[PDB]
């Protein structure tokens, strides 16, 4: 199956996030983290392995993905390039965001930062750094990641995915 | 020198033994086996003779 | 003599002072009204000479000494690397009558006729079980008491484990001694090395699982794939059971197996590999692969059999 | 109503299994297959008891258990699981039984006419073996 | 009130294969219990009735639970059983001597075993019945311990195996055979080869050589 981002029609004040890793853990503790504080509107959250999902009809749609990359295991980068292939074109333009895990600690680095590099810059998509290991890193990351979905939801009047795309762009 | 000599030779003499008793039990059961079994041909034959 | 009094110092620098006492009151060689004289408050320097001084004072010869490392050895049991025998007996002999004098007296006229300068040393202890401790020698040389061995036997078992120091040159006579005084007839070695006694005990006697049956939170998480990680869970706990694991640290696997994946399709020769697992607890990190996501949720039949089939070292051909 | 007679019915049922759990071998249904508990008692005096786990599936195997490593089990397992199961599990009852009653006697003989003998007795694991001076007055 | 019935259906099919396994099919069982505290003393009496696939039996008992800190001593104070009167007196004997034994266990084993040999004999005696029913006369039926051969030519000649069913006084059940002979002494001055005397020991040889159905089977085809 193909995901597809407008399937289903919006629900009332809700917004929808799913997250794609690996390591459970790591994703549970984001979700709580994203989930600890309050806001205006109804947040949901969704963890997968990877794709393409299981079938489902009762699932709502989603807003915004998140590809969580682990830079001390090959596994994850594998996985990520795998899934990746499972979700359309229309589905890129600025609700697609990619997470890299395991910078600080430069000696436990099995992947090149300049390889994930051109796998953000390929499908043009913000990149975004964090250590989950953290609790103060991690809050501030849930924090942003928060204030993202809620620009890609549409709860935000005057601005929509497609500018975000444009606001966030590498000059190169 | 002589000490490995020591270990082969009761290594052999051990593993030699048990095939000794085993032939023992197989050739004294199997003498009356065959006693038995004559006897009681014999018998069966002269009481079926006896009956005739 | 100095030798025997050096022995004792060194034996009585090796046990640490907290438990002294203990080792002492089990020694039961000297006088219970010496104890008390020694005040154990000053430096470990001061009770050692003072000991020493007593032990000399007194006649004191080396079977006592030898008693005392026994006694150590037993109450550390860790320091050393132990090994397993598995003994075998015809079927045509009848239940053996044991005993310990005969058996003693056996074990000790072996090594008296095969060798020359040889120290023994017995203890019969609890749960039937007999350690005995030996100072290897030859007609030319004096018995070493740097390098001893020590043996565990059980009593009415075909097992018997050693403690791998010094018996690589007089294994095959240490094998012989054990299968002529317990009247048996065949011996081998199993591949099951471990520096935890308990381990082996448990693993060897397959009584480490004693589970007998009789009659007398945030909604708004989604977790997908929960089928698998079920699934998964499932497996797990019916294939590592639920028991606690015996501890092990070590496992060897040597592999000749073809290479079979364009790459190397030519090659009919295998490929030969040795791998190695290490961990301070072994069969516990194995167990939490699977849900940690290393690993498939069956694990290999080479992983998932250490406990069943007792071995530690394996070979694998094509 | 129902609920009344639904529960009679447990609680006689219940009392029947705990009376065969007196009658010497007790068993109770598992998934891998079952798991029989063995009793020991000597004149009366009930003893400690042990348990074996069997798998069902062919050709039946053995799972775990309890029994001393001293007992020969492994023969009698091997020559006579396969068929007629009730008559090993008797033979099993057996040799525990014996054991266990020889074990009785040795160990109040050591406890309780201690006077009498002089020195401790020699005694073999399987207690098939005794030898022992005794002075009496 | 499905799951209720579920859970009642499977204790009950629980109940059947321990019952089909054991080879043991028990009935009522009544407890009473009296406490008599000095350590403390209670005095537990059992009752049940049951049946062993071919016998019935009704036993009551009463034990002596003996709680301390340390120990928990039961003993087995008094006990008393009753059979239907069959014609076994041996089975009388037995349940004598363990009533004044006071065990239990034994008791169901050796009634196992008891029953086991019986039905073995009993399976036999009426298989060789019709086998050959020309040449058999099982004079007191197959729940005994005779069997009748004798040949319709001459009602003259005709001999009988007794087989038995006995217990040592330890507990353990074994069986015997033996042969008796009607034989007139006709066939004594017929025949100086005197091969009759020498029978017993002779047929117990040839039951030990090659089986018991085969022996049987031997001497109806030579007294055909």
């Amino acid at each position: 199956s193909v995901l597809r981002p407008l399937d289903k029609l919006p629900g009332l004040n809700t917004a929808t996030i799913l997250l794609v890793g690996t390591e459970d853990a790591l994703l549970q503790q984001l979700a709580d983290s994203m989930l600890k504080e309050d806001c205006a509107s109804e947040l949901k959250v969704h963890l997968a392995k990877s794709l393409p999902l299981p079938s489902s009809v009762n699932r709502p749609r989603i807003d915004l993905i998140v590809f969580v990359v682990n830079l001390h295991s090959k596994y994850s980068l594998q996985n990520t390039e795998e899934s990746l292939r499972h979700v359309d074109a229309s589905f890129f333009l600025g609700k697609v965001c990619f997470l890299a895990t395991g910078a600080g600690r430069e000696s436990h680095c099995s992947i090149h930062r300049h390889t994930v590099v051109k796998l953000a810059h390929t499908y043009q998509s913000p990149l975004l750094y964090c250590d989950l290991e953290v609790e103060g890193f991690r809050a501030t990351m849930a924090q942003r990641l928060v204030r993202v979905l809620q620009i890609c939801a549409g709860h935000v009047p005057g601005v929509s995915a497609l500018n975000l795309l444009s606001l966030l762009r590498s000059s190169e | 020198k002589k000490r490995q000599r020591m270990i082969e030779v009761q290594d052999e003499l051990l593993r030699l033994e048990p095939q000794l008793k085993q032939l023992q039990t197989k050739y004294d059961e199997l003498k009356e086996r065959k006693s038995s079994l004559r006897n009681a041909a014999y018998f069966l034959s002269n009481l079926k003779q006896l009956y005739q | 003599d100095e030798t025997v009094a050096e022995f004792i110092k060194r034996t009585i620098l090796k046990i640490p002072m907290n438990e002294l006492t203990t080792i002492l009151k089990a020694w039961d060689f000297l006088s219970e009204n010496q104890l008390q004289t020694v005040n154990f408050r000053q430096r470990k320097e001061s009770v050692v000479q003072h000991l020493i001084h007593l032990c000399e004072e007194k006649r004191a010869s080396i079977s006592d000494a030898a008693l005392l490392d026994i006694i150590y050895m037993q109450f550390h049991q860790h320091q050393k690397v132990w090994e397993v025998f598995q003994m075998s007996k015809g079927p045509g002999e009848d239940v053996d009558l044991f005993d310990m004098k005969q058996f003693k007296n056996s074990f000790k006229k072996i090594l008296q006729r095969a060798l020359k300068n040889v120290t023994v040393s017995f203890r019969e202890t609890e749960e039937n079980a007999v350690w005995i401790r030996i100072a290897w020698g030859t007609q030319y040389t004096k018995p070493n008491q740097y390098k001893p061995t020590y043996v565990v036997y059980y009593s009415q078992t075909p097992y018997a484990f050693t403690s791998s120091s010094m018996l690589r040159r007089n294994t095959p006579l240490l094998g012989q001694a054990l299968t002529i005084a317990s009247k048996h007839h065949q011996i081998v070695k199993m591949d099951l090395r471990s520096r935890y006694l308990d381990s082996l005990k448990a693993i060897v006697f397959k009584q480490y699982n004693q589970t007998f049956e009789t009659h007398n939170m945030d909604s708004r998480i989604i977790h997908e794939n929960i089928v698998e990680k079920e699934r998964v869970q499932r497996i797990t706990q019916e294939t590592f059971g639920d028991y606690p694991q015996p501890q092990l640290e070590f496992a060897q696997y040597k592999l000749e197996t073809k290479f079979k994946s364009s790459i190397l399709a030519e090659r009919e020769e295998p490929l030969r590999c040795l791998i190695k697992f290490s961990s301070p607890h072994l069969l516990e990190a194995l167990k939490s692969l699977a849900p940690a996501g290393i690993a498939d949720a069956p694990l290999s039949p080479l992983l998932t059999c250490i406990p069943n089939k007792r071995m530690n070292y394996f070979k694998i051909r094509d | 109503n129902e609920q009344e007679a639904l529960e009679e019915k447990l609680e006689n049922v219940k009392a029947i299994l705990q009376a065969y759990h007196f009658t010497g071998l007790s068993g109770k249904l598992t998934s891998r297959g079952v798991c029989v508990c063995i009793s020991t008692a000597f004149e009366g005096n009930l003893l400690d008891s042990y348990f074996v786990d069997l798998v069902i599936q062919k050709p039946l195997r053995i799972h775990h258990h309890s029994v001393p490593v001293f007992i020969p089990l492994e023969e009698i397992a091997a020559k006579y699981l396969q068929t007629n199961i009730q008559h090993f599990l008797f033979s099993l009852c057996e040799y525990l039984n014996a054991y266990s009653g020889r074990k009785y006697q040795a160990d109040r003989l050591q406890s309780d006419f201690a006077a009498l003998l002089t020195g401790p007795l020699q005694r073999n694991p399987l207690c098939n073996l005794l030898s022992f001076t005794y002075k009496l007055d | 009130s499905k799951d209720l019935k579920n859970q009642l259906g499977h204790l009950e099919s629980e109940l059947s294969f321990l019952s089909t396994l054991t080879g043991i099919n028990i009935r009522n069982h009544s407890k009473q219990t009296e406490d008599l505290t000095s350590i403390r003393k209670v005095l537990q009496r059992h009752r049940l009735s049951g049946n062993c696939h071919m016998v019935t039996f009704q036993l009551e008992f009463q034990i002596l639970e003996i709680q301390n800190k340390e120990r928990l001593s039961s003993a087995v104070t008094d006990l008393n059983i009753i059979m239907e009167p069959t014609e076994c007196s041996e089975l009388s004997e037995f349940v004598s001597r363990a009533e004044e034994r006071k065990d239990l266990f034994m008791f169901f084993r050796s009634l196992h075993f008891f029953v086991e040999w019986f039905e073995y004999r009993k399976r036999t005696f009426k298989h060789l019945k019709e086998k050959y029913p020309d040449a058999v006369y099982l004079s007191e039926g197959p729940s005994s311990c005779s069997m009748g051969i004798r040949s319709a030519s001459r009602p003259g000649f005709e001999l009988v195996i007794v087989w038995r069913i006995q217990i040592d006084e330890d507990g353990k059940v074994f069986p015997k055979l033996d042969l008796l002979t009607k034989v007139p002494q006709r066939a004594l001055e017929l025949d100086k080869n005197r091969a009759i005397e020498t029978a017993p020991l002779s047929f117990r040889t040839l039951v030990g050589l090659l089986g018991i159905e085969a022996a049987l089977e031997s001497l109806i085809k030579s007294l055909c």
